[PDB]
Formats: C-alpha cells, structure tokens, sequence
C-alpha cells in the first residue's frame, strides 16, 4: 500500500487509542433519572435537561431531570429511578398512583428498578391530628383498615399517623406486586424536606441491585 | 498558521549544530512534519520526515548516521540534531506541515528557512532551462522514470512554485486538484511517466521556477526546474 | 375551514395512472440497480 | 454396564459447550470459564476414562507413563476451575461495584491462562521418571509407587484448594447473611446460599475419600491388598463428578434449562 | 356550535371526492410483472469503536464517507472501504438523537435533547473541526434535521413544528404549524421543493418550503409514525409506524395505495428507505432485524439478521451498491 495509507492507518490507531481511553471514566459514574409532578419536591431531596452531581463513599452519581412517551426510550441503560410523591394532598393521590402505574408497566423500563419517596409526612401528621379532613372522604376502603401487628412505628408517635402512612405505602406498593415477575423490585421510603441521610439510602439501594444482578448473572438465583 | 525556523550560522567542518522550529496557529501535534534542504545550484532535497505521534522516522541516504530529529509537543518545537557537518551541507533548511488523511493536503505550508554555512530511487526528469514569454499561454512537462499510478485509482505529482525571494507554495496535488487559495488559471494533467501543466494567462505574479515531486515511495525525489522568464 | 376548503381545490387524477407510472419508472432504471465480483468495490 | 457414565459425561459436556455459542447473549467473563471447565470434562472423559475400563477388563496392563500424566493433568485443571469459580464468586459478592468495574475479557483471557499454566506443572514429570525407571510406573500393575510424587503433588493439586474453597464458603454465608438484615431482596439471598452449599458439599463428597487413601497407602505402611481394593472403586467416584459439575453449575437458571430443553 | 358542522362537512366533501378516484389498485395492475425472486446479502464491513446504542447515520454524496452519532458522546467519520477512521468530534451532550451530512461534505449538523442544533466545520487551515453555530429558538426536543445548502437547513421538534433556519444569522425564517403531536421524521424532495413531516397524530402533512404552508394531510395509521422516506420521482411516501404497518401514499391521487405488514410482525418499525429505482423498500423492525420488501407487490424478497439488538439506522448510498445498518449493539455492517 501507498506511504499515505499508512500514516491513514496510524491516525485511525491513534483515534481508536482515543476512543478506547475515554470509555474507561464513563463506565465509573453511575447514572440516575429523576422523574415527579410539581408539588412533589423534586429539587430537594438530595439538597433542556437539568444535572446535579454528588459523590458518597467515593461513588460518584449523576441524576437527570428532564424538563415522557417518546424521550423515556433513551434512559432505558439507567441504573434506578427516583419516584417522588406529595403525601400531604388526598385530592391528587390518583393521579400519582396513575402516573407509578404508567411508569412502571413501560415496556422500555422492564429491567430499571424504582426508589420511591413519600414527602412531606410532617404535613400528613399535623392534617391526621387537626382532624379538618379525612381520607374516608376519598378512601372509602380506609376505614375497614387495621395496622398491622408486625408494624415498627417510629417511639412517641400517636398511632392515627401510622396508619395513614400504612395505608398510603400499601397502596403505593400493591401496585408493584401485581407484575414483574421479580424482574425488578420497589425501595419504599419515607422521608421529609429536613431529612439528609437521603444520599445514603440511593446508595445502599444501588449497591443492592448491582448485587443482585451479580447474583443472577452467576447461575445462583 | 505560521512557521518559523531558528539556528544557523558559520561551522567549521567536524563540528555540530542544532536546528530549531516554532511553531503557532494550528493543531501541531496532528500534523506530520518534514525537513527540505535547498542549495544555491542543486535545487530542493529531501532530508527527513517524522510522523506525528513520533511513531515511524525516516532519512535520507547521505544523512543516515548523521542527522537526528526530534519532537515536542507540548511546546510545539522542532528540533535536528547534525554532527559531523561537511562542505556539501552548506544549504537552506526549510520545514514543512503534513497531514495525511482521505482528501488531505500533504504539501500546504512552508516556512520561511534558515542558512548553514560550513568552512531503484525514481528519477524525475525536467529538461528546458528558460521559457521566454503577460496574457500567453505556457505549458511545462515533467518526465518520470517509473509509472507513479498506483492500483487505488491516485497518482501521486506534486507541483510548487518559487517567486524570488519567497518559500515554495503549493499549486497542485495529485495531478489534479487546485489548492486553497489559488487562482483558476492553473490547471495540469497527464498519464503514466508524462505530466504537464498548463496556465491560460499570464501576470506578472507567475514569474519564478517550477518544481515536480513523487510521493510513492521513499525517498522523496525532486525535479531539476523550469524557469520562467517573463 | 380554510384549511379543508383549500385542499378540496385539488385537481387529481386516477389511480391507475399514477400506478402505471410507478410501474414505468420501476421498469425504466430496473438496469442501473446493482442490488436487484470485479465491479464490486468491497 | 460402567460405561454409561461416559456417554453422559461426554453429552453434558457437550450440551454445555453448545448452550454457550449458539445461545448467545452470555457474558464472556463468567460464561467463556464454563466453556474451558467443559472443554477439561470432556477430555477427561475422552482420555482417561476408556483406558482404566481396558485395565479393569483385562486385570493386567495393555500405555501407563502418558495416561497417569494426562490423568493428573486434566483432574487437577478441574479442581482449579472450581475453586477460580468459587473466589470470583466470593469476590463479585463482596465487592459488587469493583467487580462490575473490573469485569472484562482480560479476566477471562487470564484465568484461563493461569488455570492452564499451573495444571500442566504437575504432569511433566511423570514421562521424564517413568521412560528412565520402569519400578517407578510397574509394581509386581499400573500404578504410581513413588512416595517422592504422591506425598508431594497430591497437597498441592486437592489440599490448598479445599482450604480456599471452605474458607471461601464461610465467608460468603456470612456476607449473605449480614446482607439481608437490611421482599424479594431477602427471599433471593437464600436460594445462592442454598446453592453455594449443594455444590460444596457434592464436591467434598466426590473428592475426599481418594487422597485420604492415597495418603494412607503411603504414610501408614495397613493391609496393602484392603488398601489397593479401596483405590479401585474410590477413583470412580473422582470420575464420576466429571459430568457433574457442568451440570450443577448451570441448570438454575432459566436460560439454560430452556436451551436444554430446546436444544436436547 | 356553528363552525363544527361546516368542518365536518368539508370533511365529507374531502372523503367523497377521494373516493371517486379509485378506480384501481397496484395489487391488480402488477399481475403482469414478474416477482424480484429471492435477494442474499452478506456482512462485507464490520465497523467497531462505539461503546454505546448509535441512534443516527447518513451517507455522503461521494458513497465513501459514513458519519454516525452515539450515547457516547462522540460523532464517527468512517470510511467505508477501508474502514479507517477520519475524524472524531465530541459532543457537549451526549443525548444526542439526530446527525446529518451536507451535500457539498464541508459541514455536519447534530442534536438532541438540549434542544440546540449545532453546525461543525470540517475544512479548516488549523486541522481542528470547530463548532460555526448554534440554532435556538426551539422548545422541544429535536428529532431530525436535514441541509438544503450551505445557508439554509430544515429541522423538527417535538413542539408540533418545524422550521426553516439561515445559518448566516441563525434566525429563523419561516415556521410550520398545523401539527396536535411531536414531530418524528422528515423527508426533503429531490427538487429541493417540498418536504414531508411525521408525527405522533398518526397523519402526514406536505409543506411549501417557499410559502410556508401545509397543502395535503394524509391519515389512516393508528398510532404514532416513526420514519418517512420519499420515492425518487418525487410523488410518493413511504412510512412506517409502532402498529406494525407500512403503507404508500401518492401525492397525486391523494389517497393511500399499499399497505406492507404481516401476521407474524408485531414490532415497531424505526426505519424506512427506498433503493436507486424504487423497486425494494427497506425497513428496521425490533425483532432485531431488518427485512426487504417489493414496493409493487408487497411481498417479502429476504431479511438481514446479523443484529443482536434493536436496529435503528437504515440508510442506501447515492450510487445504489451498499447498505448501512446501526444497531444498539454499538456495531455498524455494510451489507452488498
Ligand atoms: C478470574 C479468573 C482469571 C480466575 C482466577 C481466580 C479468581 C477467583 C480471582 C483471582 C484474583 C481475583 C481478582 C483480584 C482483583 C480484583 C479487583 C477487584 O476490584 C474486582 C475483582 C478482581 C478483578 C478479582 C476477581 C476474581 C479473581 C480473578
Ligand atoms: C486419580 N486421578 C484423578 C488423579 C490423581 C492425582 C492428581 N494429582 C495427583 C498428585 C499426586 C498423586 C496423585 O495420585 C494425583
């Protein structure tokens, strides 16, 4: 061949060198997408496209926040996603079951774990114990229910809030159990807009999952 | 996008110099890079070629042993190491910028030199040592020894022009092609060992001597060159 | 309104014309298509 | 009657080789060891087992100098496979974020190596002593005499590896345990354990008795016609768990019993 | 109150007059014609470095240079024969969805997500490729984008509108609306005249370049459309949609005349491409493989199965003698 496609060659080597050297740092941050209607606190929970950026344990993350039917096909490599919901509005706890519904039955997310937050329980205490409003009001089926006996209510608390709490994480989980087939499972949580130690459940949860799909991918489960 | 080379001066023979480059405007770590030597009555000669990531050097056949080229990147400099100088070295030293890929201009850009005074190749044939001759047309051939079409479809010509007092510019690459910044009044062609090259008129800009080069195969070999006097 | 009154002033043809001609034009360059070993380039 | 066990050594070997290629969608680093570990199984099979069934036909000999070597050979390979297997898994257990970082083909590439490199050790020998000392290979008959091997090779070849290997099962149970205390996160914790013990205690059973015999064979000379009869249906058994562990290791998930199925 | 009865009696009025031009059908008129028999294609090029699912390709006008766009961040510059590498440009967003090629090969176009397309300079006397501007104005995501000439480049959004850019200012000239849903895929003519749009409406409307307005609408998918290609005499669309159908359409009898599907077909559809004379229609289908067509008979010629992935790049050189496929395996094939 001709001296010049050589050094053609050489230059395409030195690309794919480039190329070969770049995918090394990608693969050590882990990638999480953010997904919540307003009201909800999205921007608070770890405080085109919006990015932010934190490290634990020298783990590095970086969550996205777009601005769903077409541009949702392009996070299906993600490793959870975050689920936000407002705990302290009756009148539009529908619509969020509607929308954990439709989020999780996508056929392009079949494989993506979700972690899901209920905010705001501050809010939902002092609304149970004012007593100004009720969820039988919209919850018919609220009022045959009874706490269960294996519950763990946080000391000092009044048992009315336990219950609301219970009953909201029942609804909000009922709809995981009904499909999947194991291939991915719900991290309910609950938490408020003080709490800090949100970075580490992200981590403990993911740290979950990879172990988990390394369980699999050995012929052990 | 600028050349400037550095260095020179009076040697005795047995003695040692080093050659330096500077170089600004441009990506110099992704060009290759050349060393042309010109004498007052021999014309252009081909010293040496360093690839751009230092991965293949090459030299010529009087210079192997003697001469040394190096690189630096970070500090986009030149450097040529010569020992053992002799009277036949006394030269200009020009510098040139290459880049190789599909559809590339190997030959754009030539520095302005710098002067050392001391105390199976392929022959390119020229033959006519003045053409006399504003508005007339002109046409200069060059002869080749073996054919410098190769089986891909290219053949490898080069042409340069040299105004007195001015480095080479580059006019035509690949027997066909125009370079950036020429006018359309030059045009070449040609098949096998026989090429020409063709101006529709003249000005007063297109006075000085034409060169023909082949790139295909080491080393690079030079025309003797037609003068143009208008 | 507009919309659907202007493109109701649409002068059109049969079918079978804009067939025929599809077919015509397949036909036509049926030798230039090098998909329906010394010429190949790969 | 006996030479069953090679036809299905030999098909479940195969079936494990097939389900690999053709398959696809498998992950090299932790898929491409099977196919070596297979690979090792089948030329047991191939080597090994036709020649001792000719010895035990015959009650005599014919040969020895290259199977004794080819045997030792192949079987410590094995024994290297299962335990590279059990620390990898000890080690993606443990770590999981460094082991997906880790994860490449360079792994794989230089288990394999590695594995192959240190199998070979211990067979050269065997032809370089036999071809210059004939008591060494017949005794009164095929059989390996040399104290100065069997005391020698045989810690190295089982005894090193089923220390890494308990300690490697200890220390995972006790992982998967402290793991689980923070649903189908807890359910699926249960079932590996449950595995990883199966296959420790197959691979104790299989491989225990014929190097304590051995062992006492040399060591404790004991009626050498009692010791010789128990050698004699004690390497059956280290045989035997060749078509075993292909098998143990791969039909729990459902990709391979359906490829099995599908396939067979 | 009153307007809705007038629009659904224009409707009317649009439905009967279609109607009464049909009065053939390319399934009886091609009976005549012999079938293209059985077509065998081979992989002859195998192009690696991606390290991430390739969203985008397009061919040069010289049938050599290959341009494609990944989640990595990174644009590839290929060159086809020899499978050398040319250029390599990053990206300052790695959601990138489209790419393009300009037909005099001096500039290529990108974008995204970030709702910004941005125009690369290939020919410069430093050796680097530089960034020449950034188109905004925009408030959805864009989806594909597509030169006219060095000045001027079409892109649509899916904000239910597209738009026609001058690049010299980067202000937009013309805007074109009509569009209830995102904006998948666009189709320039080869007059450089018209053009074709696609949208999640399940309909497909023809614009005026010069005007700015929409002159035929055409209907009949049942869910969202997700690639458009045009015949080369310039009266005829090819689309395909989620349901599994591809269905021809002429801008003469306005009105549809093929449909392309198949009981054993229930994947979407990503990609449609024509061949030089029109007689084959390539199509990108999830089964991870990408099936051949006769656009006169609607029959199936053969199928392309070197994929382990979804394929979502198709694309067929000017000179008609190779195929391009992408994948989200991170290969690119070069099928002859
Ligand atoms: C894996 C093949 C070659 C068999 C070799 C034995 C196995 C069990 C052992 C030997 C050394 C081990 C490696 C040692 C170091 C590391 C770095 C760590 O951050 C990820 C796991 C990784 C990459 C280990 C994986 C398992 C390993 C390869
Ligand atoms: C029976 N066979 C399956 C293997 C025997 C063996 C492997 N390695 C050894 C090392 C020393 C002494 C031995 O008998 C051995």
């Amino acid at each position: 061949v001709s001296a010049e496609d050589k050094a053609a060659a050489e230059r395409s080597k030195m690309i794919d060198k480039n190329l070969r050297e770049d995918g090394e740092k990608a693969r050590r941050t882990l990638r999480l997408l953010l997904l919540g209607a307003d009201n909800s606190g999205k921007s608070t929970i770890v405080k085109g496209i919006f990015e932010t950026k934190f490290q634990v344990d020298k783990v590095n993350f970086h969550m996205f926040d777009v601005g769903r039917r077409k541009w949702i096909q392009c996070f299906n490599d993600v490793t959870a996603i975050i689920f936000v919901v407002d705990s302290s509005d009756y009148n539009r706890l529908q619509e969020a079951l509607n929308d954990f519904k439709s989020i999780w039955n996508n056929r392009w997310l079949r494989t993506i774990s979700v972690i899901l937050f209920l905010n705001k329980q501050d809010l939902l205490a002092e609304k149970v114990l004012a007593g100004k409003s009720k969820i039988e009001d919209y919850f018919p089926e609220f009022a045959r229910y009874t706490t269960p006996e294996d519950a763990t209510p946080e000391p000092g608390e009044d048992p009315r809030v336990t219950r609301a709490k219970y009953f909201i994480r029942k609804e909000f989980v009922d709809i995981s159990t009904a499909s999947g087939d194991g291939r991915h499972i719900c991290y309910p949580h609950f938490t408020c807009a003080v709490d800090t130690e949100n970075a580490r459940r992200i981590f403990n949860d993911c740290k979950d999952i990879i172990l988990q799909m390394n369980l699999r991918e050995y012929n052990l489960v | 996008v600028q050349l400037v080379e550095s260095g020179g001066g009076l040697v005795q023979p047995g003695g040692s110099r080093k050659l330096s480059c500077s170089a600004s405007g441009f990506a110099f770590s992704s060009f290759g890079m050349h060393w042309v030597r010109q004498a007052p009555e021999k014309g252009l000669e081909w010293v040496a070629y360093i690839s751009s990531g230092s991965g293949t050097i090459y030299y010529a056949d009087t210079v192997k042993g003697r001469f040394t080229i190096s690189r630096d990147d970070p500090k986009n400099t030149l450097f040529l190491q010569m020992t053992s100088l002799r009277s036949e070295d006394t030269a200009m030293y020009y510098c040139v910028r290459s880049i190789y890929y599909y559809g590339s201009s190997p030959f754009d850009f030539w520095g302005q030199g710098t002067t050392l005074t001391v105390s199976s190749d392929i022959v390119m044939t020229q033959a006519t040592s003045s053409v006399p001759v504003p508005g007339e047309s002109v046409s200069i051939s060059c002869r080749s020894s073996k054919s410098l079409l190769h089986s891909n479809g290219n053949t490898y010509l080069y042409w340069f022009l040299q105004r007195p007092g001015q480095s080479p510019q580059l006019l035509i690459y690949r027997m066909s092609n125009l370079a950036s910044g020429v006018p359309d009044r030059f045009s070449g062609s040609g098949s096998g060992t026989a090429f020409t090259l063709t101006i529709s008129r003249l000005e007063a800009e297109d006075v000085g001597v034409y060169y023909c080069m082949q790139h295909l195969e080491y080393p690079l070999t030079f025309g003797a060159g037609t003068k143009l006097e208008l | 309104v507009e919309q659907l009154k202007m493109e109701a002033n649409i002068d059109r043809i049969k079918v079978s014309k804009a067939a025929a001609d599809l077919m015509a034009y397949c036909e036509a360059h049926a030798k230039e298509d090098p998909l329906l070993a010394s010429e190949n380039p790969f | 009657s006996i030479v069953i066990i090679i036809i299905m050594t030999i098909g479940g070997n195969i079936l494990v080789i097939m389900a690999v290629s053709m398959e696809k969608k498998l992950h090299n680093a932790t898929n491409y060891f099977l196919m070596s570990l297979a690979i090792a199984d089948m030329l047991v099979g191939l080597l090994v087992m036709p020649l001792s069934l000719l010895a035990i036909l015959y009650d005599y000999v014919w040969l020895c100098p290259v199977w004794i070597s080819l045997d030792v050979l192949f079987s410590t390979a094995s024994i290297m496979h299962l335990c590279a297997i059990s620390l990898d898994r000890y080690v993606a257990i443990r770590n999981p974020i460094e082991h997906s970082r880790f994860n490449s083909r360079t792994k794989a590439i230089m288990k394999i190596a590695i594995v192959w490199a240190i199998s070979i050790g211990v067979s050269v020998p065997i032809p370089v002593i036999g071809l210059r000392d004939e008591e060494k290979v017949f005794v009164n008959t095929c059989v390996l005499n040399d104290p100065n091997f069997v005391l020698i090779g045989s810690f190295v070849a089982f005894f090193i590896p089923l220390t890494i290997m308990v300690i490697t099962y200890c220390l995972t149970i006790y992982v998967l345990r402290r793991q689980a205390l923070m649903m189908q996160a807890i359910n699926n914790e249960r079932k590996a354990s449950k595995v990883l013990g199966i296959v420790f205690f197959v691979f104790l059973i299989m491989w225990c008795p014929f190097f304590i015999t051995n062992i006492l064979s040399v060591l404790c000379e004991c009626n050498q016609k009692l010791m010789e009869k128990l050698l004699n249906v004690f390497v059956w058994i280290g045989y035997v768990c060749s078509g075993i562990n292909p098998l143990v290791y791969t039909l729990f998930n459902k990709i391979y019993r359906r490829a099995f199925s599908n396939y067979l | 109150d009153q307007l809705r009865q007038e629009a659904e009696q224009l409707k009317n009025q649009i439905r009967d007059a279609r109607k009464a031009c049909a009065d053939a059908t390319l399934s009886q008129i091609t009976n005549n014609i012999d079938p293209v028999g059985r077509i065998q294609m081979r992989t002859r090029r195998t192009l690696r470095g991606h390290l991430a699912k390739i969203y985008a390709m397009h061919w040069g006008t010289d049938s050599r240079l290959l341009v494609s766009a990944s989640q990595d961040g990174k644009l590839i510059i290929w060159d086809s024969y020899t499978t050398n590498k040319v250029h390599a440009i990053p990206l300052r967003s790695s959601w990138v969805m489209t790419c393009a090629y300009a037909p005099s090969g001096n500039y290529v176009a990108c974008g995204g997500l970030d709702n910004i397309c941005s125009i690369y300079n290939l020919k410069t006397r430093e050796g680097n490729v530089r960034v020449s501007r950034e188109l905004a104005g925009h408030t959805g995501y864009l989806s594909c984008c597509r030169f006219l000439d060095d000045n001027q480049i079409v892109t649509s959004s899916g904000d239910t509108t597209c738009a026609l850019w001058d690049i010299e200012t980067g202000q937009q000239t013309t805007t074109f609306t009509g569009h209830t849903g995102d904006v998948m895929s666009l189709s320039l003519a080869p007059d450089t005249r018209l053009f074709v749009s696609g949208a999640c409406d399940a309909s497909a409307k023809l614009w005026d370049v010069r005007e700015g307005m929409c002159r035929q609408t055409f209907t009949g998918h049942e869910s969202d459309i997700n690639a458009i290609c045009f015949f080369p005499n310039g009266n005829a669309f090819a689309t395909g949609s989620d349901d599994a159908t591809c269905r021809l359409f002429d801008l003469r009898a306005d009105q549809e005349l093929m449909t392309y599907s198949h009981d054993n077909i229930i994947c979407g559809i990503t990609s449609v491409s024509f061949s030089k004379s029109g007689r084959l229609l390539l199509a990108g289908y999830d089964d991870f493989n990408c099936n051949v067509w006769d656009a006169l008979k609607a029959d199936r010629a053969g199928v392309l199965a070197g994929h382990d992935n979804r394929v979502s790049c198709l694309g067929v050189t000017d000179d008609g003698m190779a195929v391009a496929t992408g994948s989200w395996d991170s290969f690119l094939k070069i099928w002859n």
